[PDB]
DNA sequence: GTCCCTGTTCGGGCGCCG
DNA sequence: GGGCGGCGCCCGAACAGGGACT
């Protein structure tokens, strides 16, 4: 027995053309949708379907795991735990097949088309569309929250301390517990369910200021830059006594010895640089900047922010490699851990901004990712200013 | 006859109606034409007379075909393809020769008269009325209507999924209704396949005239003739004019792009810029020198002898890449050193202002994804650039970057960083303060600098910006420094676009610039905030500004 | 806000296939 | 002569976004 569901009024469904596929994706895509045929959870369709959606597959194990880019479908598709960033340990179940079980509002079916493209174009595309709840839909979770609430109540009810969060294709599962019999409570919840993370240790990454004991005309010029912008942050930053030093027109290298003001002004700044941002709030009814800057050698920065400069968290993703790096490889698994860190905290995924080439991030994502969500992003080709400021 | 595939359920878009559009006059051979076509037709059932409980017509006509007496016949269904519902096109890409693998045995066929073998929606017939100067309806998919291609692709998928489960090892291209059939098995049990195609294909109403049956190569297919180890392109014909049109480099420059698919070292950017700012198709554009000598090696290139191979999925996809000037590259995918699987051009522009590392990443990246659309795999690259400067680009570049598997090859244009800012301010050397400003109103400015040795210029400029009065303070303090300069900036625009590192812009004062920097041994840009009384800053801001 | 500049999309023309 | 769909290419005309200015 079906729910109906509507698009949001004025807006058609999504119509996203698919990208290339390689040889080893097409080939599960085709193997995993002949079984989803033959179960009856997928149909085929024709052209006169007007929408479409774009799918890949990706090896999380020999078994690989079809997803959809229903980031348009969920945009246009009709309208949580703050103890969870705080459980010693928390794990992360993939329950998106139990969707395959419930049916789907026939008059929404049209909706969920997609295309298994062909390698060389042997064939035109080979279009399907949705029997039941699919994975990747914001839809899915909420219509099947009712079951899942039934099937979790004596797990809860039998572990009260545990926490367990539901986004959208996965179970965040959350303890105090120590990650060896943790592991046994999360085998026992997976056995119940035939009907690894750590946010204690996740951590800011302030703003640092050099520590020097000779300062140059450059060293001081680029530090009342950096300070200049770090006060529209922290507006308690003061900058009239260092920048008093540069007074004159001097050669960059030349040494400037700081007097007792500046000093202190210095120690100050230091010491305000460590209070946390005053006066910065969630808020539900806005989306989660992310911003990333590229800061070399495997090293990366990001704020979490909704209006600029209020920030909800900043941090670094720091996989120290040199020898052979994949910038775009790291840069999506950057964006995967932030987006990890926003579920748990917010349950919500951020608007990524993304430091690279709209074109080079395409080419590749696909290669690396390995989550059942993909998040919202843009492509910045932003200053190396704000890049200075937060290494 | 006529396909039993179950028809494909079409709509008009919300609340339309059908065309009401009069035929207009046609000539006697055009008449005679469509009269034989619609007679022939009718007995087959593929078009149905119709009288007065008909309200809606539209026009048709015919035009003669490559094959000799053979009209096609046209239907200008413009305004029903305004009011028909709208598609999600099948046909994602045209398949390409490379992309092929070895058979022992080939055939192509094609269907004929093809999508007046595929039914339409009953209920959407009577919108396709049309008259000859004897009202008619179409029963099957007329040719114009926006939705015959893809009605008729996802069609014949359909017609041929029983045949390709029952013969998954037998490889069918199906371009619209051409047929490519390629199987390792001998030639005679393929051609008793073949026989089983055209059988199950007739079942499903498709017919394949044995005149458009190719048994022995050359096969023609796709633009292409394929032998049995190697394929050509067949041949093309630059026009050879004197005075040339809009339309005329048009169709140069799509042969020529046609062309560098197996042809190596096409260029077109003289020949595209050539169009900058046009008016219409007819209007008579002079051949630039550069556009004539590009077109000349062109020309050169064209007349060689050249082929493609087919893909040997045993081995590895290797792509080389060359640059040219100008900011053009062509490339080379091959799996043997000499028989290129196929060639191509990356020229595309990206940017104001770039480096010929920029677009040697993005010309990766383009052969990239059509890699895999043709292979599904990506290649592995042969790059004139040492692994020394791309180190210390993607070291120094803000932006995620990156390259796939690839190997340095020693044929010049070596790609080169140009110049290198210097990391750390230079000591002795001079220092300059620079700053613009730009009055909005009259477009007036002044571009300038200050020093520490106490040296101070002021250039005015008329007809200007803010963004390019800071950039003529770079400029004139390269200008006038020496080989050594260290320049301090309140500019974030001009400081991203230097730190870029480009060799070429598209605005002459940044290419100015570039040639400058290349001039320099060394060069420490730094910035600083406006207006906050930073030391050498704040003169240059009160020069600058006494005109504004 | 406005002006300037930069990047992206999308629709026009041609090529090629059918 | 002209109708259609696909893909390629290039260009210009809309936008969007961000920095600088009054
Ligand atoms: N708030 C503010 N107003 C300014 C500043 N400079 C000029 N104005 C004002 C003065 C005038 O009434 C107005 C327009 O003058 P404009 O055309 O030079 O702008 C400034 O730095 N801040
Ligand atoms: P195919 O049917 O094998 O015909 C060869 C080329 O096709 C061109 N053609 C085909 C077609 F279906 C439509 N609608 N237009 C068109 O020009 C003519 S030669
Ligand atoms: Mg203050
Ligand atoms: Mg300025």
């Amino acid at each position: 027995e079906t729910v109906p569901v509507k698009l949001k009024p004025g807006m058609d469904g999504p119509k996203v053309k698919q990208w290339p596929l390689t040889e080893e994706k097409i080939k599960a895509l085709v193997e995993i949708c002949t079984e989803m045929e033959k179960e009856g959870k997928i149909s085929k369709i024709g052209p006169e379907n007007p929408y479409n959606t774009p799918v890949f597959a990706i090896k999380k194990s020999t078994k690989w795991r079809k997803l959809v880019d229903f980031r348009e479908l969920n945009k246009r598709t009709q309208d949580h735990p703050a103890g969870l960033k705080k459980k010693k340990s928390v794990t992360v179940l993939d329950v998106g097949d139990a969707y395959f079980s419930v049916p789907l509002d026939e008059d929404f079916r049209k909706y969920t088309a997609f295309t298994i493209p062909s390698i060389n174009n042997e064939t035109p595309g080979i279009r399907y569309q949705y029997n039941v709840l699919p994975q990747g839909w914001k839809g899915s979770p909420a219509i099947f929250q009712s079951s899942m609430t039934k099937i979790l109540e004596p797990f809860r009810k039998q572990n009260p301390d545990i926490v367990i969060y539901q986004y959208m294709d996965d179970l965040y599962v959350g303890s105090d517990l120590e990650i060896g019999q943790h592991r046994t409570k999360i085998e026992e919840l997976r056995q119940h369910l035939l009907r690894e993370l750590h946010p204690d240790k996740w951590t800011v990454q302030p703003i640092v200021l050099p520590e020097k004991d000779s300062w140059t005309v450059n060293d001081i010029q680029k530090l009342v830059g950096k300070l200049n912008w770090a006060s529209q942050i922290y507006p308690g930053i003061k900058v009239r006594q260092l920048s008093k030093l540069l007074r004159g027109t001097k050669a960059l290298t030349e040494v400037i010895p700081l007097t007792e003001e500046a000093e202190l002004e210095l120690a100050e700044n230091r010491e305000i640089l460590k209070e946390p941002v005053h006066g910065v709030y969630y808020d539900p009814s806005k989306d989660l900047i992310a911003e990333i800057q590229k800061q070399g050698q495997g090293q990366w920065t990001y704020q979490i922010y909704q209006e600029p400069f209020k920030n909800l968290k900043t941090g670094k993703y720091a996989r120290m490699r040199g020898a052979h790096t994949n910038d775009v490889k790291q840069l999506t698994e950057a964006v995967q851990k932030i987006t990890t860190e926003s579920i748990v905290i917010w349950g919500k995924t951020p608007k990524f901004k993304l430091p690279i080439q709209k074109e080079t991030w395409e080419t590749w994502w696909t290669e690396y990712w390995q989550a059942t969500w993909i998040p919202e992003w843009e492509f910045v080709n932003t200053p190396p200013l704000v890049k200075l400021w937060y290494q | 006859p006529i396909s039993p595939i179950e028809t494909v359920p079409v709509k008009l878009k919300p609340g339309m109606d059908g065309p009401k559009v009069k035929q207009w006059p046609l000539t006697e051979e055009k008449i005679k034409a469509l009269v034989e076509i619609c007679t022939e037709m009718e007995k087959e059932g593929k078009i149905s007379k119709i009288g007065p409980e008909n309200p809606y017509n539209t026009p048709v006509f015919a035009i003669k075909k490559k094959d000799s007496t053979k009209w096609r016949k046209l239907v200008d269904f413009r305004e029903l393809n305004k009011r028909t519902q709208d598609f999600w096109e099948v046909q994602l890409g045209i398949p390409h020769p490379a992309g092929l693998k070895k058979k022992k045995s080939v055939t192509v066929l094609d269907v004929g008269d093809a999508y007046f073998s595929v039914p339409l929606d009953e209920d959407f017939r009577k919108y396709t009325a049309f008259t000859i100067p004897i009202r008619y309806q179409y029963n099957v998919l007329p040719q114009g209507w926006k939705g015959s291609p893809a009605i008729f692709q996802s069609s014949m998928t359909k017609i041929l999924e029983p045949f390709r489960k029952q013969n998954p090892d037998i490889v069918i291209y199906q371009y619209m209704d051409d047929l490519y059939v390629g199987s390792d098995l001998e030639i005679g049990q393929h051609r008793t396949k073949i026989e089983e195609l055209r059988q199950h294909l007739l079942r499903w109403g498709l017919t394949t005239p044995d005149k458009k049956h190719q048994k022995e190569p050359p096969f023609l297919w796709m633009g292409y003739e394929l032998h049995p180890d190697k394929w050509t392109v067949q041949p093309i014909v630059l026009p050879e004019k004197d005075s040339w049109t809009v339309n005329d480099i048009c169709k140069l420059v799509g042969k020529l792009n046609w062309a560098s698919q197996i042809y190596p070292g096409i260029k077109v950017r003289q020949l595209s810029k050539l169009l900058r700012g046009t008016k219409a198709l007819t209007e008579v554009i002079p051949l630039t020198e550069e556009a004539e000598l590009e077109l000349a090696e062109n020309r050169e290139i064209l007349k060689e002898p050249v082929h493609g191979v087919y893909y040997d999925p045993s081995k590895d996809l290797i792509a080389e890449i060359q640059k040219q000037g100008q900011g053009q590259w062509t490339y080379q995918i091959y799996q043997e050193p000499f028989k290129n699987l196929k060639t191509g051009k990356y020229a595309r522009m990206r940017g104001a202002h770039t480096n010929d590392v920029k677009q040697l990443t993005e010309a990766v990246q383009k052969i990239t994804t059509e890699s895999i659309v043709i292979w599904g795999k990506t290649p592995k690259f042969k790059l004139p650039i040492q692994k020394e400067t791309w180190e210390t680009w993607w070291t120094e570049y803000w932006q995620a970057t990156w390259i796939p598997e690839w190997e340095f090859v020693n044929t010049p244009p070596l790609v080169k960083l140009w110049y290198q800012l210097e990391k750390e301010p230079i000591v002795g050397a001079e220092t300059f303060y620079v700053d613009g400003a730009a009055n909005r109103e009259t477009k007036l400015g002044k571009a300038g600098y200050v020093t520490n040795r106490g040296r101070q210029k002021v250039v005015t400029l008329t007809d200007t910006t803010n963004q390019k009065t800071e950039l003529q303070a770079i400029y004139l303090a390269l200008q006038d420094s020496g080989l050594e300069v260290n320049i301090v900036t309140d500019s974030q625009y001009a400081l991203g676009i230097i730190q870029a590192q480009p060799d070429q812009s598209e605005s002459e004062l940044v290419n100015q610039i570039i040639e400058q920097l290349i001039k320099k041994e060394k060069v420490y840009l730094a910035w600083v905030p406006a207006h906050k009384g930073i030391g050498g800053n704040e003169q240059v801001d009160k020069l600058v500004s006494a005109g504004i």
